[PDB]
């Protein structure tokens, strides 16, 4: 049993008709100190999935060690490394086995993974600490799980809307969902994006920012109950 | 008396130790095997002796990759290979592990080293069967290694071991020569070709098949990656008409 330090919040994402979009801020907090804001927090393995970490960042690093060798460790002795080399369904599975360090309660801490897989299909399931896991069109995780799910789920409510989802309309309700969260969140102006899409492939778009904030209407607000 | 050679650490009245050199023989009775370095990396290649018709072309692979930027290549005993590099691959990853940045190729010759020689010191454990030729791209260039069942191991310019070593290392000794100012990547990836054909000669008799790998700091990025398609018909070209 331990106790997070360095720690990153949540981790959206969702599935559109080609593919799967996860996105995550920078920033690596230490208690209520905003202490780093270099944190790339998406972890891509090879070039169809991306792993997307929250918690204990120290955990996280370890797990990003751990995702490295699994690609080394595939390429041995393994012709086929590049043809038909690791699946999101592997990545995750795998991940999830390390339930375990709840088990041995030192848990960690902490995922989604997400990816497209090699016979098309989207891959976007969750595990955290506990062991727990799980599926749905929309995943988010801590904060998220709160208020980007309940924006995402408007969007794609059930499978479906899935097809009938585009990455432009997925790709706004994900970048907006970051704005929001940045309106109520230990959350970061800065964030990172990726796009795993069964045709385009992989895009992972770096140091985006929340823009177009509604803050004016706060020169409007005075006093607690005040007139001037 | 006699009988210094029936138990693997003991030492003959003359200083040498017997089953180890028992054990060079399997590796001479194995197929051939190079290694050539290059002005920014290492090709190695090795025969593949075609038993039969039977034999899925191109799939029995020979050559073996350590972490990402080592590649390595036998003659001998080839259960005993793997063995040696399912360590190596240990070896290396407890490594990084530690230290973070992938194992230097010098670092990585005494691994091996140091585990080969350790099986030599007990009657407990037998020799190695294999005399490995491995190489890669590090930190401060490129590095070509040889270890023999003795455990002992050097860096070369270029090395071969196996059936045909004489002729390799002949043809090895030229391309030394006439090449002062180094070979390049795609050089000695044909020239290698080359090689592993002459030194067929000396098992002329059954068919083979080519394997070539290389790690050129240019041409591969440093990392360990297998010659096919048309860059190695490229290469079994320039050696079959040079065969003639």
């Amino acid at each position: 049993t331990q106790q997070p330090i360095v720690t990153g919040t949540s981790v959206i994402s969702m599935k559109y008709d080609n593919g799967v979009i996860i996105a995550a801020d920078n920033l690596g907090s230490y208690g209520s100190l905003l202490r780093f804001n270099g944190v790339e927090r998406l972890i891509p393995v090879g070039d169809n999935t991306v792993v997307g970490i929250s918690g204990d960042i120290s955990d996280m690093q370890h797990i990003e060690r751990l995702l490295k060798d699994l690609v080394t460790e595939n390429a041995y002795d393994n012709p086929l490394a590049d043809a038909e080399a690791l699946e999101p369904s592997y990545i995750f599975e795998y991940l999830a086995t390390v339930y375990q360090r709840r088990s041995k309660m030192n848990p960690l801490w902490n995922i989604i993974v997400a990816g497209v897989q090699s016979n098309g299909d989207q891959f976007l399931r969750y595990v955290n600490l506990l062991g727990v896991t799980y599926s749905s069109p929309t995943l988010a995780t801590g904060f998220g799980a709160h208020m980007a799910n309940p924006l995402l789920r408007k969007v794609v409510d059930r499978e479906s809307d899935i097809p009938k989802t585009t990455v432009q309309v997925a790709e706004e309700a994900i970048v907006n969902a970051m704005r929001v969260l940045y309106y109520r969140d230990r959350s970061s102006r800065n964030f990172s994006l990726a796009i795993i899409d069964k045709n385009t492939g992989l895009t992972f778009k770096k140091n985006l920012q929340v823009e177009n904030m509604k803050w004016d209407f706060a020169k409007d607000i005075k006093g607690y109950g005040q007139k001037i | 008396g006699t009988g210094y050679d029936l138990s693997n650490s003991v030492f003959s009245p003359d200083g040498r130790n017997f089953q180890v050199e028992y054990a060079v023989k399997a590796v001479e009775n194995g197929t051939t095997s190079i290694g050539i370095k290059c002005n920014d990396g290492v090709v190695f290649a090795v025969e593949k002796l075609i038993t039969s018709k039977l034999l899925v072309p191109q799939k029995n692979v020979k050559i073996q990759v350590v972490d990402r930027h080592i590649g390595c290549v036998y003659s001998g005993l080839i259960p005993d290979g793997r063995h040696l590099v399912n360590r190596g691959r240990e070896e290396a990853a407890s490594f990084k592990k530690l230290y973070k940045t992938p194992i230097p190729i010098p670092a990585f010759a005494d691994r091996l080293g140091q585990y080969v020689q350790a099986h030599t010191l007990y009657n407990s454990v037998r020799p190695f069967g294999v005399s490995t030729i491995f190489g890669g791209v590090d930190k401060n260039g490129a590095h070509l290694y040889m270890l023999e069942p003795s455990g002992s191991y050097w860096g070369y310019k270029g090395a071969a071991t196996g059936k045909g070593r004489q002729s390799a290392k002949a043809e090895l000794e030229k391309l030394v020569d006439h090449h002062p100012e180094g070979l390049s990547a795609r050089e000695a990836v044909k020239q290698a070709a080359k090689i592993i054909y002459l030194a067929h000669e000396d098992n002329k008799e059954k068919d083979f098949e080519l394997e070539i790998s290389w790690c050129s700091l240019s041409e591969t990025n440093g990392l360990h990656k297998f010659v096919k398609g048309d860059l190695l018909q490229e290469a079994i070209d320039f050696a079959q008409k040079e065969i003639n």
